[PDB]
Order: structure tokens, then C-alpha cells, then sequence
């Protein structure tokens, strides 16, 4: 999930943007 | 745990501007 | 426009905080 | 939307619960 | 309001960064 | 009060820290 | 410390939100 | 305080209303 | 102007997001 | 200033990456 | 890395609230 | 940077003013 994916290692936009819809 | 909390906090806040009119999908 | 993009940012961050571990879609 | 229901009336937490997951 | 609710959340922040360890109240 | 005061022209720190205990 | 500054600034955030108009005090 | 019961493990909403007026 | 100083609060932490390393010139 | 373009009128990510260094 | 992102974050925030009409440049 | 000098050790109100324009 984006917790384990961006909260232990640094999320660009573009890996954010993987969670819009 | 206190930190993906705070962290997540963040996280719904980036989401909020990146993702604009597309809105978001928050699942802890 | 602005004011209702202001208000969306504070409504997140409300919805993270109520929703906790069940989380939810913001869909604009 | 939850913008037109809750920006300009203040939501309650349980009105705000309505859109969790 | 909305507007006065908005308002008060970014006046808390305010005040928890001038107030340090003093502490604040907010009671609108 | 402090909305009366400062959500209607803008309060300095300086002024804010009169909330302060 | 740091991490106590970032914790408290959501706390307030989040008393803020729930203590609606009763308020509240943040005296660490 | 409320930083040792709550920035070690999170408090919910609820525990949080322990700390209102 | 209140509103104005709100939005600011905003600006700043989307300049915050969206300019990443390269950082930011807030001037109000 | 960015006040006065993104504070009446909303921007967007290309207009607020004006301000980026 | 996160946790600098998330102090960042912070210390912008402060920035805007302590330098006011001044203005600030983040520059990491 | 401000970063490093601030985000393990809190910068006081004065230190974060060196940073202002
Ligand atoms: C923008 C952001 C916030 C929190 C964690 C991340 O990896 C990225
Ligand atoms: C908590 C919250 C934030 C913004 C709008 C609302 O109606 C309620
Ligand atoms: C810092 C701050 C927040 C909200 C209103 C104000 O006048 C000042
Ligand atoms: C809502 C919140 C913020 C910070 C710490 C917590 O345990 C809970
Ligand atoms: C992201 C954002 C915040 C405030 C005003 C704007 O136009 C855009
Ligand atoms: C006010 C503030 C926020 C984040 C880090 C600091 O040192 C100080
Ligand atoms: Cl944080
Ligand atoms: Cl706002
Ligand atoms: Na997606
Ligand atoms: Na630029
Ligand atoms: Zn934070
Ligand atoms: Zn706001």
C-alpha cells in the first residue's frame, strides 16, 4: 500500500500519481 | 505506529494536489 | 474555485483523520 | 459532492464518516 | 461556518509554533 | 475573541502570542 | 526535539477537529 | 501527557476527546 | 487580508510538493 | 505575485511550477 | 529521507508564518 | 541547509528568521 511504499522510501509525483483514480 | 501516521497525513495531502479533479484512493 | 480547493485540503485531512485504517476515496 | 455538502455548512464527523471506506 | 472553522485551524498551528512550551488555549 | 480578531485582517505572531498561557 | 514538535502539530490539528466548540488546551 | 500517550502509538479520535474542554 | 493569508499557507506547501529539489521563491 | 494569480483565479501544477526555482 | 520530506514540510510552513510579507526562498 | 541544521534539533522562531528575505 502507499504506506509501505512511500513512508519508508520517498515517493516522486509520479509514484504518487498512482493513486489517483 | 505514530510515524505512518504522521506520514500518512502528508501522503492524503499530495494526493489531494496531485491528483486534482481525478480525486484519490486513501487505503491504509 | 480557490475557496473550494482550500476547503477540499482541510475535508482530507478530516477524512484521513475520521476514516483511520479504513481509509476512502476522495472523488471530486 | 462532499465539497458542495460541506464547504460553505459545517460537517459534522458523523456526516463525514458517511464518506470513509 | 466553514469559513470561521478554516480559519481557527490554521490560527491553532500559529499558535502552537509562538506559544513553544507555554502552551496555548483555544476556546474560540 | 481570537476570530473576531485575527479572522477578519491579519494577526502577527507577535499579536497571537497575547493566546499564549 | 524535532520529532515532539511534528507529533504535537498533528495533535493540535486533530483536537482542533474534534473538540469542535468546547475547545481545548495544549500545555505538552 | 499527551505526547507519552500519544506520538509512541497512535490515539484515535476518541482517546484524543479525553483533552477537550 | 485573511483569505489571502490562508491561501498563502497553501501556495507554500504545493510549491513545497511540486518543486521537490529545486525548491522555491515564495514573495508575497 | 502568486498571491494575486493563484489566490482570486486557481492554479494549476504548470503554473505553480512558475515559482519553483 | 521521508523524514526529512516531512520536517520540510514543517519548516516551510514556518517559514511563511515567521517571515511574513517578506517572504522566504526554500532552497534544499 | 535548513533542513539539516533543523529538522533533528528545533530551530528557534530567531534562527528560522535568518532564512527569511
Ligand atoms: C509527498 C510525500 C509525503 C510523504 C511520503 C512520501 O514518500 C512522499
Ligand atoms: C472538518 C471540516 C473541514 C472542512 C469543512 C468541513 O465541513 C468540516
Ligand atoms: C497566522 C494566522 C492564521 C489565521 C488568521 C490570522 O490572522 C493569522
Ligand atoms: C491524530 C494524531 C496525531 C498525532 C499523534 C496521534 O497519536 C494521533
Ligand atoms: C494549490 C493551490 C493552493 C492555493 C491556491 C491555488 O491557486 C492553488
Ligand atoms: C517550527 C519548526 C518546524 C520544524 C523543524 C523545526 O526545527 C522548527
Ligand atoms: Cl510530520
Ligand atoms: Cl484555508
Ligand atoms: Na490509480
Ligand atoms: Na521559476
Ligand atoms: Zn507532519
Ligand atoms: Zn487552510
Amino acid at each position: 500500500g502507499i504506506v509501505e511504499q512511500c513512508c519508508t522510501s520517498i515517493c516522486s509525483l509520479y509514484q504518487l500519481e498512482n493513486y489517483c483514480n | 505506529x505514530v510515524n505512518q501516521h504522521l506520514c500518512g497525513s502528508h501522503l492524503v495531502e499530495a494526493l489531494y494536489l496531485v491528483c486534482g479533479e481525478r480525486g484519490f484512493f486513501y487505503t491504509p
